[PDB]
């Protein structure tokens, strides 16, 4: 789950 | 922004540019860091996660590394299309949510 961990991050992000 | 960058970074085309972050035992210390690409007048994209791995489509020149509490990422043969702002990102345990650094410039010549 790293990588949609890692999408979610730039959801917060942008 | 929890998490320390430098503002800007310059360099000639082909030479290697590292971008380097410090954050501490609850973020960068104990979780996985990302890198964020924004290009100018685009919308961000993600760039590397888990530390070293490339985003699905990203170019092979683009390398990352976390020891302790801080995390680089580096270009090599930079390009004028890697003139954009870069953003680290990792989770922290203490504020429960996600961290993000204030973002390096980069400028090629």
């Amino acid at each position: 789950e790293k990588l949609m961990k890692a999408f979610e991050s730039l959801k917060s992000f942008q | 922004p929890v998490l320390t960058q430098s503002p800007s970074v310059s360099a000639a085309p082909r030479q290697r540019v590292t971008i380097s972050v410090s954050g501490s035992n609850s973020n960068i210390g104990s979780n996985t860091v990302n890198w964020i690409q924004q290009l100018p007048g685009r919308a961000p994209e993600l760039l590397m996660y888990d530390d070293d791995l490339l985003a699905p489509g990203v170019s092979d020149r683009f390398s990352g590394s976390r020891s302790g509490t801080s995390a680089s990422l580096t270009i090599s043969g930079l390009q004028s299309e890697d003139e954009a702002d870069y953003y680290a990102a990792t989770w922290d345990d203490s504020l429960n949510g996600w961290v993000f650094g204030g973002g390096t410039k980069v400028t090629v010549l």
